[PDB]
């Protein structure tokens, strides 16, 4: 497998990265009964999902790391097959909503409403259990969530919470509305340091031998991944397999594809301001947005690129941070993501002239 | 209680009557007189006499064989693809003896609404059987007919009643009751009524129930003035403070909805004159996030005052 | 309980369940209880009624124990009652005695299948009764044009007929002749033209016909009555009279016709029709010239 | 056993607290039979839902509830044939008969009760398509709407329902609710704590009883018998402590574009929330005195807009960089 | 039976003499029913004005006992499709009256709802079946009504409730509830209603309740104050006089207090300051402009949430602002 999920800890007690997160899960794990609702937040990448299954294993035991995958079906107001895929575990479960788009409120309120209704009673235990009696449901990506599959879950995991507890990941939590946070207990997952993951690199480096020139390489890839772990590791890897497992210091540091690609349109920016140089934006937009990349996620890369540039002055950049955020407004605000995208172009181009 | 209302009672019967579009209904005379009736499509706005124009035409091209030569089927009427296929394929094959130059009608009343599977199995009904009937459409928006339709048909568009046929029908119904009237209370009926026989009709009605004598006092206390040309007027005002004023005394106190308002005021803007259209673009602008507001939940006098505030400041700058 | 009727020739509910139906498919039926019989009213855009009865000699046992009340009126659904009848119906070639129980406003209407071995009970939900009252659509017995008796094949295959032919309206004619011909048909508009079914002036499918002049006393000879009727709700007795042995047709002035159909004790069956407009009065003229054709 | 939240939820109407205007109301329909239609609107954990459940409750018995009351929230689809269907055949229903039991011991209004709750996401088809079905059977089933925002009420359901505000829970009319709460809990907090609790929890009671919960689970993992601090509390909420402020609103003093976006970009690493930076900013530079009347006119405004713009759910980064960006430019 | 009834429902008109505000619309209708002619009537208003109240009472009028087979009422909460509109309504209008009252009536509550293709197909059966039957149009928003529609009907318009019938029927709700009403607890209940008789009884059953004896007690202006959680008149005033005057420190101390002293919302707050500078002599033409459009954002954010005290702060720094013009 990858290196992401081979050394990936599996437990509570593997967690090095955070230590006064990795105390307070122990807290929340040491009396499981009465465990509340739990939203993580935090940087992508930082651990979140591996801290939650650490939590389960903790709690449940082993074994909450034996997945499969039950295909299910839906049917929405109009007849019409849609699949969602269901990760399931003896002692939790794990949904995506957002991967089957707006319907995602008929995937709430089917199938997290009759998980909720059954009791899971299974043997007797009709007292309490600190384990098997209630469930555990995990909801990635819950700010893709539209408002609507947000509303039904406030009455099920408020009614239901004798027999379900849910345990949702998700970064910058501002599309999240307040009933459901009000409901949660907020966890805040901060992003390792360049050190930490320097630390962890120099794990991996060890138990699989790449034969490490000197530290430095490790920490530059820390630094470029910018707090994303699994970046790094990916990274790690590639200029591993890349360098036939000889890691040296002038190492080139790999980047997506994308990235390197929103890099050149930024500079295609600063240098042509013209009409046919949109068009040849939108045109670059375009491709960038067939490869299903997220168009906020194209904005702020665009944006915090052309904030690096070094030969714009101060009142170019406050102004196109202005920019950004006026249609980083009208992105979210909206229906089609070219207009927005090719509107804060035009406005970068026409204030940089 | 047998009292039927003066709009009903006083529907002409003949196309004499009809007053308004003197030209349209002198050559629906010829027509009538002649018989070669074709196929037309009649369009306007409601209440001039589209459909009592097309019904008298019917009845003096016809006569005594007006019950069995006349078929006619509105929105009321199930008019679908088979009513299209039987009832009217049997009417038009039905073989009647009609004097020379008269032919069987068809009318189609508000046919805006029928479907397009209907409207295209129309195109064969009139291709095959031209010959003996004739069909007359009427609607009030006349692109909604499909063009393969429109194209064998001869189209009559009818205009707005002025206020001189207007006051003549008005007198002429006035003498046939013998209601008491003065000048200015018609000017105000017929100022209300916006071009509607109908609803002037209705009005003189009412106005003569409620008290009698129709002026402009007793008209005015029933009937409203043209919410239309109050929001015009409220939004060509100079300075805000009178526009405001005008929103809130005859437009919030006396009842109108906000939303109402909103949709009443993006009609005046896309007609409004003397206007840059660069000022008409930002006002339709304003009034559409105006009406986004409404529609969220929020419809509250503050809305429409900064919605006024806006136009203003665009107006003045 | 207030009530409790029992018995055993359930095919004798089952046809009166099956004669409700034609009068909409899912709606609410009244149900009205009192000592003389059991009565299920239904009413179809306040233009026709039916009204059949279950008498107390139809039930073993008939108690009827309420006393502060002359007669208690219940609205439940139709839908749920021939849904739930329909799969207890699956063995009913077993002997069940059905079992009706009602104990006052806000208790359910119960029906109970015991074939000694199972006991299925099936407590029906009762809604609030709505601001018609079923006594408005009620012919004038003072006031009737003509009186019809006619026999119950006879109707029944006139109207297949007519709804075979389609009919989307429907004529009534009601003259007698001074001789002694008697002379009833249902004249039908439809695609294909002017069609007329007349029934036999013989006394075997036409007993008695009667026509007055609006006052049920007066017997007439040479006018006749002419009744404009949407097939729509002539064609909800069509289920009626397929187990009628005689139908008795009534009019008065108003505009309001009142079929009665027996069958053969049994199920009585009234059905209360009114008469449209006739806006245009050219029909009426060809309908005489029809006619006398 | 359970949460604390669902632990302490009000059973009955004494147990509602800070909300008299309301409760007291209520109450006295238990006596008398009169009770109108209801709009509960407030912000989010505010007992709207508890005082509904505790007047049911004590207005049915355990028994009779289930047969006099239907409950539809945003969990099951409210849609215009759902709510011309089942809400107009469960309005349209008899009253069922009281019991003995029921007579004897509960008051047994001769009516149902229709609990509409997260009103505020049906659709304005929906909610009019119930006006006449509240007005027609309102002797017979009275209906119940909970929101949170009240301008998603179309005004022809408003005006038909009696308007209840639920008033945001503060440090002076909860205290002794979380009070109760920590004593049966017997959790040892420091002087000042629990007022805390209440501030960081703006107008909520439940976040209030949840972050008590988790303080109560690290303080007996820790296993010291010592009392919970403030600054505990404050960790585990999310507020972002006082010394990263300072090193913001110095950075911001500077004016230097660079320096503020590395250190904007260095502190979103570390997972702090947008809307608790900027409202404690908000904070810092509403209330002090080392501001002109202009600086503060500017900054209400912006602080007004970065809030907004947040609270549509979009970027977190580009938002605080800009709004920090803004101030170092006043 | 009727005393176990809201106020709202237990109060409903019953004859037209108990209709009050609309004067000029029930002496219309009433010289109509006298005549006997009544034409296709189109009722529109506010919400809570008395159309339904109106309608039902003139068709009882007319009717008397004979309502029930003789007026069939259709609204939103029963399907008024395409196929409604050509079976029912039609089959309605076009059998006979069974000669009870001479015509049929058809009453239209809220027709808005109704879709194009109904409204549409409702004009061939309005204007053919009018010798026997009359229809009634209820509606709040006239958007939504096809123009032939409107033009086949004749509009009436029911105003708001003015104070005068607000009164009236105040003084006939407290002497059948035995109630005591202070003349300022009475104009702070006026001001609220905002032309609504729904409001005016929902809030004074709700002071009733409030009143630990409902005799021999009487509702001042800080029950109903207390019980429908608005601000009272001297707040609002201290608040404005905080922002125009007072520095940024004391104004939001000073807003903050007032807040908690009774658990003020800042909506209420933002709409009597409105309402309080609505009617200042502003002189800059440009404090009005940027007064309106600030406070309808800060009323607009409000409505989807946020960070209460952060809008608190706007409004402040909003009016400061503005006021910045004028001086
Ligand atoms: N030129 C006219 N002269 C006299 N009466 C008229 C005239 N135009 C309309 N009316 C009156 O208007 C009423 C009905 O007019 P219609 O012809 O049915 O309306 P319309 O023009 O067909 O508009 P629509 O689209 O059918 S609603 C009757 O009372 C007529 O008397
Ligand atoms: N006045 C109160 N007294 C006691 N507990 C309260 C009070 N208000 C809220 N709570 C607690 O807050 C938690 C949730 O209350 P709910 O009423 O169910 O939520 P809510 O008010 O409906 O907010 P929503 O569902 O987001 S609209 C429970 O643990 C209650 O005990
Ligand atoms: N003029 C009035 N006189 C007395 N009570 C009134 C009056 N208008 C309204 N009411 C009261 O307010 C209640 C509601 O008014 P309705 O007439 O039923 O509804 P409406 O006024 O037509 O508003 P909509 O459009 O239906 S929301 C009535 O039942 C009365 O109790
Ligand atoms: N404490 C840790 N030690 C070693 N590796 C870690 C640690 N935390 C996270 N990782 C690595 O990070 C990778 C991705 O983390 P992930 O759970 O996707 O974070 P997030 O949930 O924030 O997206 C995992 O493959 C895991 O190997
Ligand atoms: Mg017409
Ligand atoms: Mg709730
Ligand atoms: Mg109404």
């Amino acid at each position: 497998s990858l290196w992401v999920d081979k050394y990936r800890p599996k437990s509570l007690n593997a967690l090095s990265h955070n230590e006064e997160l990795t105390n307070f899960l122990k807290s929340l794990s040491d009396q499981p009964r009465d465990l509340p609702h739990l939203l993580l937040y935090g940087p992508n990448g930082t651990g979140k999902k591996t801290r939650c299954m650490a939590l389960l294993e903790s709690i449940f035991g082993p074994g909450v790391y034996r997945l499969k995958i039950d295909v299910r079906q839906f049917v929405t107001a109009s007849n019409r097959k849609l699949e969602l895929n269901v990760v399931s575990s003896p002692y939790h479960l794990e949904i995506t909503p957002s991967d089957m788009g707006n319907n995602d409120r008929i995937v709430i309120q089917e199938l997290l409403k009759e998980v909720a209704q059954m009791e899971q009673v299974d043997f007797q235990d009709s007292k309490d259990g600190l384990a098997h009696r209630y469930k555990c449901v995990i909801i990635n990506e819950a700010n893709s969530l539209t408002k609507d599959a947000q509303a039904a879950l406030r009455r099920t995991m408020e009614k239901y919470s004798k027999n379900i507890r849910l345990i949702m990941v998700c970064d910058s939590m501002s599309p999240i509305i307040a009933p459901i946070k009000s409901r949660c207990l907020l966890i805040r997952c901060p992003a390792p340091s360049d050190s930490e993951i320097s630390t962890i690199l120099s794990d991996v480096v060890t138990n699989e031998r790449i034969q490490l020139e000197t530290k430095d390489i490790l920490k530059r890839i820390a630094q470029a991944s910018n707090g994303n772990l699994r970046v790094s590791l990916l990274m790690l890897e590639s200029m591993a397999l890349n360098n036939e497992l000889a890691l040296k210091s002038s190492s080139p540091i790999i980047k997506p594809d994308w990235i390197i690609v929103i890099h050149k349109l930024t500079r295609k920016i600063v240098k042509e301001r013209s009409v046919n140089s949109l068009i040849e934006c939108r045109a670059v937009l375009y491709d960038l947005l067939a490869h299903c990349i997220p168009a906020n996620i194209i904005l702020k890369e665009l944006t915090f690129s052309l904030l690096d540039v070094e030969t714009l002055n101060t009142t170019n950049k406050s102004s196109i941070i202005e920019y950004s955020s006026v249609f980083d407004e009208r992105l979210s605000l909206g229906n089609k993501a070219i207009f927005h995208l090719e509107g804060f172009i035009a406005k970068v181009m026409c204030c940089l002239d | 209680s047998l009292q039927l209302p003066w709009v009903e009672k006083y529907r002409p019967q003949v196309l004499s009557d009809i007053v308004g579009n003197k030209e349209t209904i002198d050559r629906l005379q010829q027509i009538a007189k002649d018989g070669n009736m074709p196929h037309m499509i009649i369009s306007g706005m409601p209440g001039i006499g589209k459909t009592t124009s097309v019904h008298c035409l019917a009845h003096e091209l016809l006569g005594r064989s007006y019950a069995d030569g006349v078929l006619e089927l509105n929105a009321s009427d199930d008019r679908g693809i088979d009513v299209v296929r039987n009832q009217i394929k049997h009417f038009a094959q039905k073989k009647l003896h009609l004097p020379p130059g008269k032919h069987k009608i068809v009318i189609l009343d508000e046919a805006d609404s029928m479907t397009a599977g209907a409207q295209q199995a129309l195109r064969r009904t009139m291709e095959l059987y031209s010959n003996s009937t004739r069909f007359a459409f009427a609607c009030n928006q006349s692109n909604k007919i499909i063009e393969p339709l429109q194209s064998r048909c001869a189209i009559l568009r009818y205009s707005k009643l002025s206020d001189e046929d207007v006051l003549k029908r008005l007198l002429q119904i006035i003498k046939l009751e013998d209601v008491k009237y003065t000048n200015d209370g018609l000017e105000a009926i017929i100022f209300t009524a916006e071009g509607d026989m109908r609803q002037a009709i209705n009005n003189l009605q009412s106005t003569v129930a409620g008290h009698g004598l129709v002026n402009a006092d007793n008209v005015f206390k029933i009937v409203d003035s043209p919410h239309p040309l109050i929001v015009k007027k409220m939004l060509l005002a100079s300075n805000l403070e009178d526009s405001i004023q005008i929103l809130r005394t005859d437009l919030w106190k006396k009842g109108y909805s906000s939303i109402d308002i909103v949709t009443t005021s993006f009609r005046v803007t896309k007609n409004l004159a003397q206007v840059k259209e660069s000022v008409r673009l930002e006002m339709i602008k304003e009034i559409g996030l105006t009406h986004m507001r409404i529609l969220e939940g929020v419809g509250t006098y503050l809305q429409l005052a900064s919605m006024l505030a806006k136009i203003h400041k665009l107006n003045n700058k | 309980n207030k009530f409790s009727a029992s018995t055993v020739h359930l095919e004798h509910i089952t046809t009166a369940l099956s004669c409700l139906t034609p009068f909409g498919s899912k709606d609410d039926v009244l149900i009205f209880i009192d000592a003389d019989g059991l009565s299920f009213v239904r009413e179809n855009n306040h233009v026709i009624k039916i009204q059949l009865l279950l008498s107390r000699e139809l039930f073993m046992s008939y108690s009827y124990r309420n006393e502060t009340e002359d007669h208690m009126k219940l609205c439940v659904k139709i839908n749920h009652i021939l849904d739930s009848v329909s799969v207890m119906n699956r063995n009913s070639d077993d002997i069940v005695e059905c079992t009706l129980s009602y104990d006052g406003h806000g208790s359910p209407f119960v029906l109970i299948f015991e074939d000694s071995f199972i006991s299925e009970r099936v407590e029906y939900s009762t809604y609030l009764i709505k601001d018609f009252d079923t006594n408005g659509l009620e012919l004038d017995r003072e006031r009737i044009s003509f009186e019809a008796i006619i026999k119950g094949e006879a109707l029944h295959s006139a109207l297949k007929d007519l709804k075979e032919i389609g009919c989307k309206e429907c004529y009534v004619y009601a003259k007698t002749e001074a001789n002694d011909e008697n002379v009833f048909a249902l004249i039908s508009k439809s695609q294909l033209g002017f069609s007329k079914i007349k029934l036999p002036s013989n006394r075997s499918i036409l007993e008695k016909l009667q026509v007055f002049d609006g006052d049920s006393t007066t017997v007439i000879d040479g006018f006749a009555v002419i009744g404009f009727f949407d097939f729509t709700s002539f064609d909800k007795i069509r289920k009626s009279t397929k187990i009628a042995s005689k139908v008795l047709f009534r009019m008065d002035v108003h505009g309001v016709l009142s079929v009665n159909i027996l069958s053969q004790p049994g199920i009585v069956i009234e059905v209360c029709m009114l008469e449209k407009e006739s806006i245009d009065e050219a029909a009426q003229t060809e309908i005489e010239l029809l006619m006398e054709t | 056993q359970q949460p604390w939240v669902e632990k302490y939820r009000p059973k009955n109407l004494d147990e509602v607290t800070a909300q008299d205007h309301a409760v007291t109301v209520l109450k006295k329909t238990l006596k008398s039979a009169n009770l109108p239609h209801m709009l509960f609107y407030g912000p989010p954990g505010t007992g709207k839902t508890s005082t509904i459940l505790a007047l049911t409750k004590e207005l049915y018995g355990p028994d009779l509830m289930k047969s006099r009351i239907l409950e539809l929230n945003a969990s099951d689809e409210r849609g215009i044939s759902i709510v011309r269907e089942k809400v107009k055949n469960f309005a349209r229903l008899t009253v069922s008969k009281p019991s003995k039991h029921d007579l004897e011991n509960y008051p047994c209004p001769p009516y149902k009760i229709i609990i509409l709750d997260e009103a505020d996401s049906m659709t304005a088809d929906a909610q009019s398509a119930l006006r006449r079905t509240m007005e027609t059977y309102s002797g017979v089933t009275r209906f119940c709407l909970i929101c949170n925002y009240v301008t998603r009420i179309i005004d022809p359901l408003a005006s038909r329902c009696s308007k209840f505000r639920f008033k945001a829970l503060d440090a002076s009319n909860a205290i002794d609710r979380l009070r109760f709460i920590s004593e049966q809990e017997n959790v040892k907090c420091d002087d000042g704590v629990l007022e805390r609790i209440l501030d960081i929890s703006a107008g909520d009671l439940r976040r209030g009883i949840t972050l008590l919960q988790s303080a109560s689970k690290g303080a007996q993992y820790l296993g010291d018998g010592k009392n919970i601090t403030s600054t505990q509390v404050e960790e585990l909420a999310g507020v972002v402590p006082h010394d990263i402020l300072i090193e913001i609103v110095e950075k911001v003093k500077s004016g230097d574009f660079d320096e503020i976006k590395k250190y904007v970009n260095t502190f979103m690493k570390s997972g702090w929330s947008a809307a608790s930076v900027v409202n404690q900013l908000h904070e810092y530079y509403i209330t002090n005195d080392n501001f002109d009347t202009n600086f503060k006119n500017q900054i209400s405004w912006l602080l007004f807009t970065t809030d907004s713009r947040l609270n549509n759910g979009t970027n977190e980064h580009i938002q605080l960089l800009n709004l920090l960006v803004k101030i170092s430019q006043l | 039976s009727k005393e176990n009834l809201p106020w709202v429902e237990k109060y409903r008109p019953e004859t037209l003499d108990e209709v009050y505000g609309q004067n000029e619309v029930i002496t219309t209708v009433r010289k109509f029913v006298d005549e006997g002619k009544l034409p296709h009537l189109l009722f529109y208003g506010p919400p809570g004005t008395g159309k339904t109240s109106t309608i039902v009472a003139l068709a009882r009028e007319i009717y008397g006992k004979n309502y029930s087979n003789m007026v069939l009422e259709l609204n939103a909460s029963d399907d008024r499709g395409i196929d409604v509109v050509r079976n029912q309504i039609k089959d309605f209008a076009s059998t006979r009256q069974i000669f009870s009252k001479g015509f049929k009536l058809i009453i239209l509550d809220e027709a808005d709802a109704m879709t194009n293709a109904a409204q549409n197909a409702l004009r061939r059966v309005i204007e053919r079946y009018t010798k026997n039957t009359r229809f009634c149009v209820l509606a709040n928003y006239a958007h939504k009504l096809t123009p032939a529609l409107l033009s086949r009907c004749t509009r009436f318009r029911f105003q708001p409730l003015p104070q005068e019938a607000i009164e009236r029927r105040i003084a006939n709700v407290l002497v059948h509830e035995k109630l005591k009403l202070s003349p300022n607890a009475e104009k702070a209940l006026i001001e609220l209603s905002n032309g609504d008789m729904r409001r005016v009884l929902n809030v004074l059953q709700s002071c009733k309740a409030t009143l630990d004896n409902p005799d021999e007690d009487e509702i001042s202006d800080d029950v109903i104050y207390e019980c429908c959680g608005a601000p009272r008149p001297s707040d609002l005033k201290a608040v404005l006089k905080s922002i125009l005057e007072d520095d940024w420190g004391t104004a939001h101390y000073t807003l903050n207090k007032v807040r908690s002293a009774k658990g003020l919302a800042l909506i209420d707050l933002i709409e009597g300051i409105v309402k309080i500078l609505e009617d200042y002599e502003l002189q800059n033409e440009e404090t009005r402009v940027h007064l309106l459009t600030k406070l309808a954002d800060i009323e607009y954010s409000i409505s989807k949430g946020g960070n209460d005290q952060i809008q608190g702060s706007a409004v402040i720094g909003a009016i400061k602002a503005s006021f910045e013009n004028e001086t």
